């Protein structure tokens, strides 16, 4: 009734929703990581002020494995064409997502480790951009819970 | 001419042009009056905040925006998303859909959608009240809203241009200089008016005189003013939009 | 002070308060039914009993009723017609506000009757709250008079029977076993004149008193 | 002293917006019953019976606008009286 | 039904006395002028914008589109 | 009667509205850091000051999210091609104008900040001119609208 090649889209976009997501945490956490370097040497007792977009990218990772678990929680042998549409799509969307969120999560860590590292009343402000960034990767979420059911 | 009195009035009404909500005209006044009302204690007060003094500086604005926005926005009949409804709907009553040959069809409805035909010969009746509520869950409601809202924008647009060019003749006679408005002024009116106002006078023209019964033959409006622009001049595929046209 | 009561004013005003009182919460609350059966050329499918329910504000449109259609045993709902909970709940609805007004004037006459004397400033607010009030209660009852003479005219068995669209055809023998009972509604409308008669006595009583 | 109200002001504006927002939903929710043009959302699937079940579950879920504005009815008094610790 | 020709003249005539009537009842000062020339741009503009909105919905041409669940609800709900 | 490529397109439609429109504000908000940092040391009070072109970069994500969630409530199985690619349309352009305009609010905000760094008077003018961008974006989103009826 159906051909067989329909799993294809589906589970390429269980995999696509974990590969990209890694890739942003990647970038989220090294970066981030040189930034610290630098700031250890002028005040080295700011590392707990300066252990933020780790956590970031670690969070965009955990998005990235909750939506990956979730699509391929429903694998099925004789899934239909659109569900395998739907779920590449949901896949794909929350994987480019993330992969966005951990770069910009990374510059601004980046950036902002050493503006700390230099001027202490930066450290507060900081945290402010890097929230707005993690919303991004909120978002993507979202439209996965959005794209499992509907 | 110091436009300070015109500005005014104007800036209300186009933010409510553009704000066209009624809760959120409400929770924008309540913001403007707590500001307004704090003047002796703020203006006696250490303050650090640059926000905050921009928009002590603009509280007559923020007020008189908010105040505007709150009657935009009950003409609009859309207070947070909702319509506030009067219950004077005179739409679909069940006898009157049963006698247009209509019964038991929600049937097939309970997966569908089912449009309907309008006039069935026993409904209409517009709404003193602004916006008639019932569109607030048309499915099709976006159709007749977009529409609405482009000859609404483009009329008003016409009108407060026109308001804008028509001072320059008062300035241009004051100063005394008549090389400058009898060969000035008057072509430029002459040719915004020939080109816009018919716009206004045609887009009027079938907003009151096409009737519901003559839906199919109605005439695309954006068709003729390029037809007319480009001077073609076909012979079929649209028909005149009243005697005397060309 | 025994004075204020064997006043008439005060006299007056207890006993518009009790017309009132009566008056609208009689009316805020009613509720009825009429019989009629429906019957048709085959016996098996004739109902000799059906029941129609209304009540107030008299809303008469949102009532219904489902009768057979005596084609192969089949049903269809009839719609009453006749929107009047206009009137109606605009007379009961600010008639219970006028009650609020009419306990709070109570109170002032009983206990605040020294800030009455103070400048009489009181009794000229009380002449404006009782002007409108009448003003209100004349058009209310006018109101009502032609709302309720619209539920007579949505009452009569015949139109019903006209409206409900299988009674053309012959054997339909639609008729009626019991007519609603419109005692309470003329009841209510006479109350309804009367406390507006009293209440502009009372009008002309309150400026006669403030000078 | 403690819960300066430098920083609960915007509570208690909160608590006031929520708890008159509350009060007309539940009540255009039972007075009106929630005409379906204000309210898509309903709580059943089977409703092929009558008119007794739809305006039953109305009342049903306009009950619940009371804990909802009720949490606040309090809230805003404790925030007002932390307001008043000078 | 709602009748046109009703609605139409009350809005009409009272804004148009609203605009006549206002800068006469105005006080005199130093600053009549200004509040006169805001209450006549207002009625203007307002009476404009409510004029094009209730001649949109004059002479529809096509009926709004609605859902099954939503029309067996208004037929018991009212009318 | 339809084909059963037809429920393709359409699907990836929405994921394109949670895609480039994100993109887009990626960048914004990454710019806008490095900015900030420049400034931080020298003007310190002005930190908060600057927290207006990161939002105004955030807004453009919340303007993909609104469009997602539209297309997916309109995805049935039995979809034309018609609708598909209209949906398709609908997508692609949203996120296209969502992406040019965080190119250019990004540039502006970096150069704003920068500006406003040594010459407070520059504050309004750089706001002006940010206000151009953001407004890009809702002309993409205004095609949407109208690709959901015709």
């Amino acid at each position: 009734n159906n051909p067989e090649y329909s799993s294809f889209f589906g589970v390429m976009g269980a995999s696509s929703a974990m590969v990209f997501s890694a890739m942003g945490a990647a970038y989220g956490t090294a970066k981030s990581g040189t930034g610290i370097a630098a700031m250890s040497v002028m005040r080295p007792e700011l590392i707990m002020k300066s252990i933020i977009p780790v956590v970031m990218a670690g969070i965009i990772a955990i998005y990235g494995l909750v939506v990956a678990v979730l699509i391929a929680n429903s694998l099925t042998d004789g899934i239909t064409l659109y569900r395998s549409f739907l779920q590449l799509g949901a896949g794909l969307s929350v994987g480019l997502s993330g992969l966005a969120a951990g770069f910009a999560i990374g510059i601004v860590g980046d950036a902002g480790v050493r503006g700390t590292a230099q001027q202490p009343r930066l450290f507060v402000g900081m945290i402010l951009i890097l929230i707005f960034a993690e919303v991004l990767g909120l978002y993507g979420l979202i439209v996965a819970l959005i794209l499992s059911t509907k | 001419i110091n436009p300070a009195p015109y500005t005014v009035i104007t800036f209300p009404f186009l933010f409510a042009v553009m704000f066209g909500d009624f809760g959120h005209g409400i929770l924008m006044t309540l913001f403007a009056v707590w500001m307004v009302l704090r003047e002796s204690r703020i203006l006696s007060q250490k303050h650090e905040n640059e926000m905050f003094s921009m928009v002590f500086s603009g509280r007559y604005i923020i007020l008189l925006m908010g105040l505007f926005s709150i009657y935009t926005g009950l003409i609009y009949n859309d207070c947070f998303s909702k319509s506030l409804n009067i219950f004077g709907s005179s739409w679909s009553v069940r006898p009157m859909f049963t006698q247009g040959n209509w019964t038991e069809e929600t049937l097939l409805g309970s997966s569908v959608l089912q449009l309907n035909p309008a006039i069935p010969g026993v409904f209409g009746g517009p709404y003193p009240f602004g916006i008639d509520p019932i569109w607030n869950i048309a499915t099709n409601k976006l159709t007749f809203l977009n529409s609405f809202k482009m000859k609404m924008s483009v009329i008003l647009g016409i009108i407060h241009m026109l308001f804008g060019v028509s001072l320059s003749l008062f300035n241009h006679i004051y100063f005394k200089k008549p090389l400058n408005i009898y060969f000035g002024f008057i072509p430029e009116i002459i040719f915004m008016s020939s080109l816009f106002g018919y716009l206004v006078i045609l887009i009027f023209y079938k907003w009151t005189a096409y009737d519901a019964h003559s839906s199919r033959n109605a005439p695309s409006l954006l068709i003729h003013f390029i037809n007319m622009f480009l001077f073609s001049y076909p012979e079929s595929g649209n028909a005149m939009l009243y005697s005397g046209q060309k | 002070q025994f004075r204020v009561v064997k006043e008439p004013l005060g006299f007056v005003k207890v006993l518009q308060w009790v017309f009132a009182i009566f008056a609208f919460a009689t009316c805020g609350s009613y509720t009825g039914e009429l019989r009629l059966s429906v019957e048709c050329a085959n016996k098996t499918e004739s109902a000799l009993n059906i029941e129609v329910e209304f009540e107030y504000p008299f809303r008469l449109h949102q009532v219904y009723f489902d009768a057979p259609s005596c084609v192969k045993g089949g049903t269809t709902k009839i719609f009453l017609v006749g929107d009047y909970s206009s009137s109606a709940e605009f007379f009961v609805t600010v008639a219970v506000f006028a009650f609020l007004y009419s306990m709070g004037a109570l109170a002032t006459y009983i206990f605040l009757q020294n800030k009455y004397r103070e400048n009489n400033k009181g009794p000229m607010m009380d002449f404006l709250a009782t002007a409108v009030f009448a003003f209100m209660w004349l058009v209310s009852s006018s109101a009502w008079a032609k709302g309720l003479s619209d539920v007579k005219m949505a009452t009569d068995p015949e139109n019903i029977i006209k409206e409900m669209p299988m009674c053309r055809q012959t054997g339909n023998t639609c008729k009626e076993l019991r007519d609603p009972v419109t005692s309470g509604l003329n009841t209510s409308v006479v109350f309804g004149f009367l406390n507006l008669v009293l209440w502009v006595g009372n009008l002309w009583f309150v400026f006669k008193e403030t000078g | 002293l403690c819960c300066g109200p430098k920083l609960a002001a915007c509570g208690i504006v909160l608590s006031a917006w929520g708890v008159i927002m509350l009060i007309m939903l539940g009540i255009f929710f039972n007075v009106h019953s929630a005409v379906l043009i204000e309210d898509v959302p309903f709580t059943e699937k089977d409703f092929e019976n009558g008119p007794q079940n739809i305006y039953n579950l109305y009342e049903q879920v306009s009950y619940n606008c009371f804990i909802a504005a009720g949490l606040y009815l309090l809230l805003g008094g404790f925030s007002f009286c932390q307001v008043r610790l000078n | 039904a709602h009748s046109f020709a009703l609605p139409v003249i009350i809005f009409t005539t009272f804004w148009g006395l609203i605009g006549i009537a206002g800068p006469w009842f105005v006080p005199k000062g130093p600053n009549r002028g200004v509040i006169i020339t805001m209450l006549v741009a207002t009625a203007v503009c307002c009476y404009l914008f409510w004029l094009i909105a209730i001649l949109a919905q004059l002479n529809p041409l096509f009926g709004p589109q609605l859902k099954n669940e939503t029309i067996w609800y208004v037929r018991f709900l009212w009318e």
